[PDB]
This record gives C-alpha cells, sequence and structure tokens, in this order.
C-alpha cells in the first residue's frame, strides 16, 4: 500500500581510531513515511536501523538544551526544530558545527568554550541583604530589561557562525559569552559593575566585532546577540 | 601527593590524539546570506581604493625628496597614453561602484553604533535600500 | 589493556543536575575536596525542562502560614509519606527560596517588588477547607531552566573539580560499605577510579523504561541500578505519576499552567470534565483522578481523535497579552510538534508517564538505608547518600503534588551538604586496599564492547518498551500484570545474546547506549515485581480487582532485590513513619479519606 | 600568508580541562576604549566633507581640501591597522606582527610630506583624482 519514498542524507564522518583517513560524506536512504517530522528523527532512524557507528549528541527533542547543535543544510540550527522538506527529489548535507576541532563524527570540542563562560563571572555580587531576611526588591520596569537575555541555552550556533571567531577564536569571546557579559551588567542588584567593564576593555575581546551579524541572523531561540553587543560598546565609550 | 599525577597522566594521553583531530570546514559550505555578503564588500573596497591613495601618495613623497619633480598633468597625461581605450573604462567602471557602496556603506555603519535598526527587521530594510543607491549613484558617476 | 587513574577526594557527587549540584557547592563551602562527575553538562539535564514553579509559603500575595502546606502534601499523597519529611522540608522552604534570590535568579516580580505567585493545581488553604491558595513563586515559563544556569554559575565561585562527560559505571564496594566509583573517560577512552568517604548518588529518573513517556533521551535509570547490583534495596517502585497533558505521538509536555490559569479538558462532544462520568466536584485536582478521568472517557468512547486515542484542551478563552507574559514557552512547542496555534483551535493530548516516586530507601538527613535482615528495622548504608528524583524519601509517596519537585531538590540538598559538615572532619587518609578494586567491571565492559550475537541492542529495547506500556500501566489488574512478569523476563534473559558493531573505545555511543540498556532492565524487572505484589489501591497505583484502600494491611513500603539481569527478586517490607520532628510545632494528622 | 614563518602553536586548540579559567589580559585602553573614538571622528569627518566634494563645481580650497586630506589618511589608516591584527595576528606570527605594524609607521609617515608637495605646488587631492577623469 505505502509506496516507498527515498530521501539521501549525507552525514560527515571521521574515525579517530584511524585518523589517517580523510573525512568524507555516506549517503544514506532513509524511507521518509515511517519516520518522524524532524531530523533528529531520521538521524536516530539511521542508528537503529543501519550503519550504528554514527556519533552525536542530544537530549531532550524538545529544543531547550542545546546539544544537538550542527550545521544541517547550510546554516546552524537544532537538529530537533529543523524540519525535513517532504520533498524526495533534493539531498541534504548534515556538518558539524563550523571551524571547530572535531572529536568523532558530528561532535566538535567545545572546551575552550566552557573557559571562556567561567571569566565573565557569571554569578552576583552584592555585599548586603534587606535586614529581616527578606528578599531584595526590584521593581517591574528594571525586571523587564532582562527579557530576551536570560533565556540563551549555550549551544553556540551564533559563536560559531562568526568571521571574527572562525580566526580569532582564542582571544575573542564570541557573541554568545558577550551577551552573559551583559545580562550581569544590566541586572539592578549587580552592585560591582566597574570590574565586570574592565576585562573587555583591552584590545581584541570585545572590539574584534565587525558588525556583520550573522549571530542575530542564525540563533534558533529567536534572541539577538548583535544589539546586546552594541550597547557594551556604546556604554565603555559614554 | 596524588589528584597531582593525575592530571599530568592523563594530559599526556589527551594531547596525543587532540594534535590529530581535523577543522570542520567553515567557508564552502555555508549559506550565502546578505549579512557576510554585504559587509564583506565593506571590507574590500577600502582596501582596493586605499591602496589606490596611498600609491598616489608615496609617488609625490619619494620624488618630493629625491629631486624629480612630478606635476599633477605630468602623471595625468602618462597614464592616459599608458593603457588601451577599454582599459580606461574598466578601471573607470569599477571604481564608481566601489566608492558609492563605502560612501553608502559609512552612512549604514555610523546608525549601527547607536544601536538603532539593529533588530532583523532593521539589518534588511537598511540593505535593500544600500543596493538601491549603489545602482543610481554609481551610474551618476559615469556619465560624468 | 586499560588505563586505570586513581584519585582522592573527600566528597565525591554523581549528578549535576539540580540536585547534586546544590550539594555540590555546599560542601566545598565547608573546607571540603568535593568532585562532581557528570555525564552532560552541568546545563544539558532534565531539570532545565521544567516550567512551573516551586512551592514555598512566603505569603507575599495573601496570608499563608506553612502548616497549611504540609496538610496539603500529606493529603496529597493518600498517607503513604513519611511524615517527618514533611516537617522538615515544608520549614524550610521560605528560607531555601529567599536564599535562591540571593544567588541572582530572575524571579516574575509584583507591583510591590516581591516575587510573583500564580495557582498551581492541588493546594487550599486552612486545612483543606478553604480558598484556593497562590503559592508557587514562579518564573515565567523557565522556572527549571533559570534554576539550573544560576545554580551552575554559583558553583564556579567556589572551587569544584567538575568531570564532565564521564559515565558512571559502578559503585566500589568492601566489607558491606562503600568507598567511591568507578568511572570511564568518554573523551578520551581511559578507565578512571574514584576514592572518596561520603559518595552522593544524585542521577535521576527512570523513564525511558515506558514506550511513550515525557523524559528525555538520558533519563535510564543509571543511579537506581549501580545500588542495586551492590545488594541493597530499592524502595516503592511501582508508583508511577502519569501525566495529563503530553502531546500526542511525541510525548513533549505542556505545562499546568495551561490548567492553572484558565483550562478546558474537552471532550468530543464539547463539555468540561465535572461530572456524571469521571469527575469529582473540584476541578484542576491532583494527577492521580484527572489522569483515570481520561482513560476512561477515551474507552467509552467520547474521545476526539482519527483513532479517537486523543483529546482536546483549548487556550482560546485567555486574553492574549496573558498568552505571552506568563505563558510565552508553551506557545512554541505547541506550534511545531502538533503544528496548531494556542489562540484558536484545541491542541491533541494524551497522557504519558512523567515521573517516579521511588529510588533509594533515604532518612530525611540523606543517608541511605537498607534493613537487617533478622530484627528488621533500619540500618544505614556506612558511606553512601542520596538526593534528588533518584531517592525515594517518601515526601511525595504515592502520588507528587504539582510543582513540588523543585522544592525537593534545594532543600534536601542544602541538607545533604550539613549532615557532612557535622559528622566528617576535614582532611583524612584512605584506608589501603587491594590492587584489582573493581574488576567485575572492567569485565563486564569489555563483554559488552566485543559482543556478536543475532539481536540488535535497538531491539531488545523494543521489546521492553512495548511490553511495559500494555501491562504495567494506569489501569491494572492480576492477571495482565502476570503476563508482564513472563514477558519482561523473557526480554531480560536475551540479553545474553546482543550485538554490538562498535569496537572503538572513544566515543563509543554503543557501548554507552547498551550500558543504559542493562540499566533500564534491572529498573523495570521490579516494576511489574513490585507491583504484582500489592492488592490495594491507593494513589497512581490502581487495581482493578481490589478497588479499596486498606489502611491496616497495606500501610508499607516495599523494598526489592536484584543483584544481575536475568536473576530473582525478593520482596519485604517496612513500616511508615507517622510521627513529626516536634509535637508541639505541629501536630501530625490522622489517616482519613 | 606565505613566506611567513609562524609560532609553534597550542596542540589542538586548548590547554587543560573545562574548569581552568582564560585569564584576561590587562587593561590597556590606549588600544581598547580610545581607539573607538579614533575610529568614529575620522569617520564623521569623511562623510560629509566628501558630499561637499560633489556639489562642488571646480577645485576646493587648499583650507577645505587639506582638512579633508588629513582625515581620508586617518581613515585609511584605521582599516589597514585593523587589517593587521585580524590576520598577521602574535599568536600566530610572533615578531612579525611588531614588523608589519612598522611598515605603516615609514610607509605613510612620507604619505604625510606627499600632501605637502600636492597642497602647495600643485591643487589639493580633489584636484588630482577629477585631472585624471571620473
Ligand atoms: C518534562 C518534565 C517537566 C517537569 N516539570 C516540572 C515542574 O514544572 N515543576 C517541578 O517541580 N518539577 C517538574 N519536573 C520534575 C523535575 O523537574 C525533575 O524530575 C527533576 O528536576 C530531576 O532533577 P534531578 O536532580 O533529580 O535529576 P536530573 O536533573 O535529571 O540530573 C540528571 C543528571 O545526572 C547525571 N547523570 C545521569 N546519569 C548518570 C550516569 N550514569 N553517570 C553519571 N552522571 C549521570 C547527568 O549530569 C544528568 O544531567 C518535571 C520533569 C519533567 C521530566
Ligand atoms: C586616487 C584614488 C582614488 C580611488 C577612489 C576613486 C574615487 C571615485 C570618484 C570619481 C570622481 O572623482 O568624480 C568626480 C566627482 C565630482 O566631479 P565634478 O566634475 O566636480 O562635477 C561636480 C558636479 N556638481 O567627485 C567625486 O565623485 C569624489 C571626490 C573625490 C574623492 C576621492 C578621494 C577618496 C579616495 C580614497 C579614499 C576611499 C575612502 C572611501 C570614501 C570616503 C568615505 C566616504
Ligand atoms: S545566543 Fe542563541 S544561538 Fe547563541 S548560544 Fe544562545 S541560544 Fe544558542
Ligand atoms: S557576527 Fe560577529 S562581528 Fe559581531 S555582529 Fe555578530 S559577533
Ligand atoms: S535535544 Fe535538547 S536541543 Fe535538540
Amino acid at each position: 500500500t505505502h509506496t516507498p519514498r527515498l530521501k539521501t542524507f549525507k552525514v560527515y564522518r571521521w574515525n579517530p581510531d584511524e585518523p589517517s583517513a580523510k573525512p568524507h560524506l555516506q549517503s544514506y536512504q532513509v524511507d521518509l513515511n515511517d519516520c518522524g517530522p524532524m531530523v533528529l528523527d531520521a538521524l536516530l532512524k539511521i542508528k537503529d536501523e543501519q550503519d550504528s557507528t554514527l556519533t552525536f549528541r542530544r537530549s531532550c527533542r524538545e529544543g531547550i538544551c542545546g546539544s544537538c547543535a550542527m550545521n544541517i543544510g547550510g546554516r546552524n540550527t537544532l537538529a530537533c526544530i529543523c524540519k525535513i522538506d517532504q520533498n524526495e527529489s533534493k539531498q541534504l548535507k548534515i556538518y558539524p558545527l563550523p571551524h571547530m576541532f572535531i572529536v568523532k563524527d558530528l561532535v566538535p570540542d567545545l572546551t575552550n568554550f566552557y573557559q571562556q563562560y567561567k571569566s565573565i563571572q557569571p554569578y552576583l555580587q552584592r555585599s548586603s541583604f534587606p535586614k529581616d531576611g527578606t528578599e531584595v526588591l526590584q521593581s517591574i520596569e528594571d525586571r523587564k530589561k532582562l527579557d530576551g537575555l536570560y533565556e540563551c541555552i549555550l549551544c553556540a550556533c551564533c559563536s560559531t557562525s562568526c568571521p571574527s571567531y572562525w580566526w580569532n577564536q582564542e582571544q575573542y569571546l564570541g557573541p554568545a559569552v558577550l551577551m552573559q557579559a551583559y545580562r550581569w551588567l544590566i541586572d539592578s542588584r549587580d552592585q560591582a559593575t566597574k570590574t565586570r567593564k574592565a576585562m573587555l576593555n583591552n584590545s581584541m575581546s570585545l572590539y574584534r566585532c565587525h558588525t556583520i551579524m550573522n549571530c542575530t541572523r542564525t540563533c534558533p531561540k529567536g534572541l539577538n546577540p548583535g544589539l546586546a553587543i552594541a550597547e557594551i560598546k556604546k556604554s565603555l565609550a559614554f | 601527593e596524588m589528584n597531582t599525577k593525575a592530571a599530568i597522566a592523563e594530559e599526556q594521553i589527551l594531547n596525543k590524539q587532540r594534535a590529530r583531530r581535523p577543522i570542520s570546514p567553515h567557508l564552502t559550505i555555508y549559506q550565502p546570506q546578505l549579512t557576510w555578503y554585504l559587509s564583506s564588500f565593506h571590507r574590500i573596497s577600502l582596501v582596493l581604493m586605499g591602496l589606490g591613495f596611498y600609491l598616489f601618495t608615496i609617488l609625490f613623497g619619494v620624488s618630493g625628496l629625491l629631486g624629480l619633480g612630478l606635476t599633477t598633468e605630468k602623471v595625468s597625461n602618462w597614464y592616459h597614453q599608458k593603457f588601451s581605450k577599454i582599459t580606461e573604462w574598466s578601471i573607470k567602471g569599477s571604481f564608481a561602484y566601489l566608492f558609492a557602496i563605502h560612501y553608502g556603506g559609512a552612512i549604514r555603519h555610523l546608525i549601527w553604533d547607536t544601536a538603532k535598526e539593529l533588530t532583523l527587521k532593521g539589518v534588511y530594510r537598511t540593505g535593500y535600500a544600500l543596493i538601491g543607491f549603489t545602482a543610481v549613484l554609481g551610474t551618476y558617476l559615469l556619465t560624468l | 589493556k586499560y588505563h586505570i587513574i586513581d584519585h582522592e577526594y573527600d566528597c565525591v557527587v554523581i549528578g549535576a543536575g539540580g540536585a547534586g549540584l546544590r550539594a555540590a557547592f555546599g560542601l566545598a563551602e565547608a573546607g571540603y575536596k568535593t568532585a562532581c562527575i557528570s555525564k552532560l553538562f552541568p546545563t544539558r539535564s532534565h531539570t532545565v525542562a521544567a516550567q512551573g514553579g516551586i512551592n514555598a509559603a512566603l505569603g507575599n500575595m495573601h496570608k499563608d502560614n506553612w502548616k497549611w502546606h504540609m496538610y496539603d502534601t500529606v493529603k496529597g499523597s493518600d498517607w503513604l509519606g513519611d511524615q517527618d519529611s514533611i516537617h522538615y522540608m515544608t520549614r524550610e522552604a521560605p528560607k531555601s527560596i529567599i536564599e535562591l534570590e540571593h544567588y541572582g535568579v530572575p524571579f516574575s516580580r509584583t507591583e510591590n517588588g516581591k516575587i510573583y505567585q500564580r495557582a498551581f493545581g492541588g493546594q487550599t488553604k486552612e486545612y483543606g477547607k478553604g480558598a484556593q491558595a497562590y503559592r508557587t513563586c514562579a518564573v515565567a515559563d523557565r522556572t527549571g531552566h533559570a534554576l539550573l544556569h544560576t545554580l551552575y554559575g554559583q558553583a564556579l565561585r567556589h572551587d569544584t573539580h567538575f568531570f564532565i562527560e564521564y559515565f558512571a559505571l559502578d559503585l566500589l564496594t568492601h566489607n558491606g560499605e562503600v568507598v567511591g566509583v568507578i568511572a570511564y573517560n568518554q573523551e578520551d577512552g581511559t578507565i578512571h577510579r574514584f576514592r572518596a568517604h561520603k559518595t552522593i548518588i544524585a542521577t535521576g529518573g527512570y523513564g525511558r523504561a515506558y514506550f511513550s513517556c515525557t523524559s528525555a533521551h538520558t533519563c535510564t535509570g543509571d543511579g537506581n541500578a549501580m545500588v542495586s547490583r551492590a545488594g541493597f534495596p530499592l524502595q516503592d517502585l511501582e508508583f508511577v505519576q502519569f501525566h495529563p497533558s503530553g502531546i500526542y505521538g511525541s510525548g513533549c509536555l505542556i505545562t499546568e499552567g495551561a490548567r492553572g490559569e484558565g483550562g478546558f479538558l474537552v471532550n468530543s462532544e464539547g463539555e468540561r470534565f465535572m461530572e456524571r462520568y469521571a469527575p469529582t466536584a473540584k476541578d484542576l485536582a491532583c494527577r492521580d483522578v484527572v489522569s483515570r478521568a481520561i482513560t476512561m472517557e477515551i474507552r467509552e468512547g467520547r474521545g476526539v481523535g482519527k483513532k479517537k486515542d486523543h483529546m482536546y484542551l483549548q487556550l482560546s478563552h485567555l486574553p492574549p497579552e496573558v498568552l505571552k507574559e506568563r505563558l510565552p514557552g508553551i506557545s512554541e512547542t505547541a506550534a511545531i510538534f502538533a503544528g496548531v496555534d494556542v489562540t484558536k483551535e484545541p491542541i491533541p493530548i494524551i497522557p504519558t508517564v512523567h515521573y517516579n516516586m521511588g529510588g533509594i530507601p533515604t532518612k530525611w538527613n540523606g543517608e541511605a538505608l537498607t534493613i537487617d535482615e533478622e530484627t528488621g528495622e533500619d540500618k544505614v548504608i556506612p558511606g553512601l547518600m542520596a538526593c534528588g528524583e533518584a531517592a525515594c524519601v517518601s515526601v511525595h509517596g504515592a502520588n507528587r503534588l504539582g510543582a513540588n519537585s523543585l522544592l525537593d531538590l534545594v532543600v534536601f540538598g542544602r541538607a545533604v551538604a550539613h549532615t557532612v559538615a557535622d559528622t566528617l572532619q576535614p582532611g583524612l587518609p584512605h584506608k589501603p586496599l587491594p590492587s584489582d578494586l573493581g574488576k567485575e567491571s572492567i569485565a563486564n565492559l569489555d563483554k559488552l564492547r566485543n559482543a556478536n550475537g543475532s539481536r540488535s541492542t535497538a531491539e531488545i529495547r523494543m521489546n521492553m518498551k512495548q511490553t511495559m506500556q500494555k501491562d504495567v500501566s494506569v489501569f491494572r489488574t492480576q492477571s495482565s500484570l502476570d503476563e508482564g512478569v513472563r514477558n519482561i523476563t523473557a526480554v531480560e534473559k536475551t540479553f545474553d545474546d546482543v550485538k554490538t558493531t562498535d569496537r572503538s573505545m572513544i566515543w563509543n555511543s554503543d557501548l554507552v547506549e547498551t550500558l543504559e540498556l542493562q540499566n533500564l532492565l534491572t529498573c523495570a524487572s521490579q516494576t511489574a515485581v513490585s507491583a504484582a505484589n500489592r492488592k490495594e489501591s491507593r494513589g497512581a497505583h490502581a487495581r482493578e480487582d481490589y478497588p479499596n484502600r486498606d489502611d491496616e494491611h497495606w500501610m508499607k513500603h516495599t523494598l526489592s532485590w536484584q543483584k544481575d539481569v536475568a536473576a530473582p527478586v525478593t520482596l519485604k517490607y517496612r513500616r511508615v513513619i507517622d510521627h513529626t520532628l516536634d509535637e508541639k510545632e505541629c501536630p501530625s494528622v490522622p489517616p482519613t479519606v | 600568508i606565505p613566506f611567513l614563518p609562524v609560532l609553534p602553536q597550542k596542540p589542538g586548540g586548548v590547554r587543560g580541562t573545562p574548569n581552568d579559567a582564560y585569564v584576561p589580559p590587562p587593561e590597556n585602553k590606549l588600544e581598547g576604549s580610545y581607539h573607538w573614538y579614533m575610529e568614529k571622528i575620522f569617520a564623521l569627518s569623511v562623510v560629509p566633507l566628501a558630499t561637499t566634494a560633489m556639489l562642488t563645481t571646480g577645485p576646493l580650497s587648499t583650507a577645505a581640501d587639506s582638512f579633508f586630506s588629513v582625515m581620508l589618511l586617518g581613515y585609511c589608516y584605521m582599516e589597514f591597522n585593523s587589517c593587521i591584527t585580524d590576520y598577521i595576528s602574535g599568536r600566530v606570527y610572533g615578531v612579525w606582527h611588531k614588523y608589519a605594524m612598522y611598515m605603516l609607521g615609514l610607509g605613510s609617515a612620507v604619505s604625510l610630506f606627499g600632501i605637502y608637495k600636492l597642497e602647495t605646488e600643485n591643487d589639493g587631492v580633489v584636484g588630482l583624482v577629477k585631472s585624471l577623469w571620473d
């Protein structure tokens, strides 16, 4: 009854127990009828019913942990939100995140990214709390300023699409870490900002941005890490 | 002491594998978008027109100390006899648009460092007006 | 063949979730050499997906008193919870939320300048006889995501040696007491052998044993099985909670704020479920009576659907600016998995497996338990503690109250950090142990790696998932439960004929996902066995052939033993505590209806 | 960049473990925040003064052309300078980041003298670029 339609996925491959080989692209034919409407539902059917040497990261299938972010069909996006077009005449190319030292197949080494998130000090730095032991006070129009900043999931689909982070990624902090350096500047209860605005005032940590905004274009959660850099620059001068 | 020999015995078996990993490709797979195709024509357009501003002034500088006596009407009539007739226009037609995509590109950038129009709807509507401004100013400079 | 690398710490923590992180900087804020072993990066866990609120009797929207919050927790468990842990978790709840704002959690504010509290389901004030209460203390739709990213930034303030992407294999036991773990460095391919004094298990729940769950992909029971492979019991495994609102087909979750502020469970004929087939008087009750309300409605035939195993829920009566300010994250998870927006048409709904109210049996101060096999009293395991979802303090008992499991992590993670500081001294040498310590797990990692049989490791997982959805379900009797015990022993016996096609050692994602099947068969065989030996119906365990609650013969927890896969299961019982910590601060409630 | 020598780099891109923080360079606001001011000054000047270089019929006055010819030098200096620290950096080339910053010294200090022979002897730089054509 159900005549099978066949799309052809083209997945990047490497195997670090034979590093003399070159990374290549391998073709898998997936029966599109008994498969889910997303790409992670198609990359898990390959691992179950075909070659299970394929490795990748996945945790929730909803889009909130940021663990299966790859380069699907040309742009950086999350593989459990990206939708297969039901048109079985064209192919699909799945790559890892661009310009990262990859580990096995589609897993990049995000170790330099976790040492740069540690260094903007992501914790509150007050010095005094109210006398009857209750919470600190904050009005609604100061709480409105954080909307669009605290809800980043740390996927690095913005950092690894920025040509300045493709070359100087060992000293430039990237658009993902420079937005979270700004979530702690404009918090109304964070009374030490003379030090937060002093580790960014060197030659290349904030000023290797040229406003070529691939970041705001490719964030899958719909945030704006390109506007949130251009308020730090407007504050470090003024 | 343990835990100090554990961060040395593990690093030497980690740095032996870590130095054989490849680099995933970055250009030649990324998607042609408007955001890095317009701000890679703004970095080019000041290198080419910037070399033509340096090179036409050291020639008036190294002939300032060293006595050569180069005048404006001397180096201008030297230019016209040199290149062919279709070449005198092709440099003239390339450098016409390279000025207009940078003169229209310096106006655009100065809005962006006051944090205005930095949404995703504003980057595209002040990026289509950059394509209109090039084709009506750079064409006007060819008639003159 | 294998590289064995030794370490030497004071308190190692397994798991870096919401409950392993809170007990890993309360430990490093006292002078201890803490270490946190995790399989994922600490902000990729399952408590990043929580979206409700944290119950606390702050009372900044009306009058409130925590003595009433104690009554709704014990009534909501149908009197199987330990009533001295309810006294502790509810007393220290205003302190452990105001403390959570001094760490910098962006709590939703009110016009006064204080923390905003919505109205959740199950809590009413004045001792169960009064109006509905407003205690949930919420960020908008991302309370779980803003609780991880603050506790992880706070555990960067102190020194805490994170060992990210290590897979813990087994507990190192010796002469009846534990001394540490043995992990597996997933990035590199070496075997690490940590040694500690008070190892703390905060792994998480098993949810992937069923076919359609709302858990993550990494929520295999990995800390319930490590304990039971050493000989220790697991407590109350048959009580599994079924959430009444999960999307058809995939199993994704919509919140209970979709019915906490305005929500109509809408049938095929178009009415609200208030009476006359399935429902009680007050709506939006505890999830036990509202999920069994649904599965009988679609059984009779009053359920909208193409195959008519399907339901509706509208979100159109609300104003569209309160569907934006208070519930924005649900609006995207209903438009991409269902393809229907939440402002004009209803959305598909089915009940799926949500939370597991069982695990390692625990005191109220974090220490694990067992029984002495002669007198049957309690007896602490020397050197092992547990906290989180993988620990059964029985503060939830038989039915977990809604939005009460994020208070479980902050309060009982703070308590685990304090009771080590009163007992263990900082700085103490370790006893010397033999050289092949942990040799049974290297022989078991090696066996699953060089496997060659007939059945693939993704086919045995489909026989287990289709069995426990069919038999061990919301409506169960002792003629289909017995069919489940015979089937889940058959799927267990064919694990010695598995097939693995990846002999590599650096990021083996076929050796990890076949160890997550060994862990999920030990957890799943004692769920169908421990439910075929409970002839009563309370909470989320309902029997078709014994429809009344027996308070005199079944007021007891259940303990279960199973050493390996395909081994016989034995069961024994212990008495549930029924007295508080202070008879003058609060009096214990009597068992009523 | 061919014909240059390269410093020995880090094996794989990183050294250590994810709890080893990245220690930032000290505050050097003559290369940081002040350099952002000497980039907007030369951009807010060559935009209006080039608009009064098409709306003029003859040449410009020597006063209104000498102020336009220094600002075009500082504009093109601050874009060749950031193409040095972006591509010929100092982790991967070492001392040749500082030598190629000296070729923007005495290869641009003799361009300032070359303007002085175009403002007094001849007429300006907009008089030169119109004289050729276009
Ligand atoms: C969909 C969903 C919605 C929920 N919504 C709410 C809500 O609104 N309100 C509420 O109060 N509660 C809610 N809960 C319940 C609660 O959020 C979670 O059950 C609870 O947070 C789990 O936290 P935990 O610390 O127990 O475990 P987790 O947070 O799951 O900790 C798991 C971590 O343990 C580590 N780990 C696991 N296995 C291993 C291993 N083998 N080796 C090493 N490390 C390992 C990993 O780091 C992993 O990240 C929800 C649960 C779910 C599933
Ligand atoms: S800004 Fe967006 S793309 Fe970048 S890490 Fe955060 S969620 Fe991901
Ligand atoms: S793409 Fe890069 S240059 Fe800035 S605007 Fe975004 S961080
Ligand atoms: S699995 Fe959580 S983002 Fe795709």
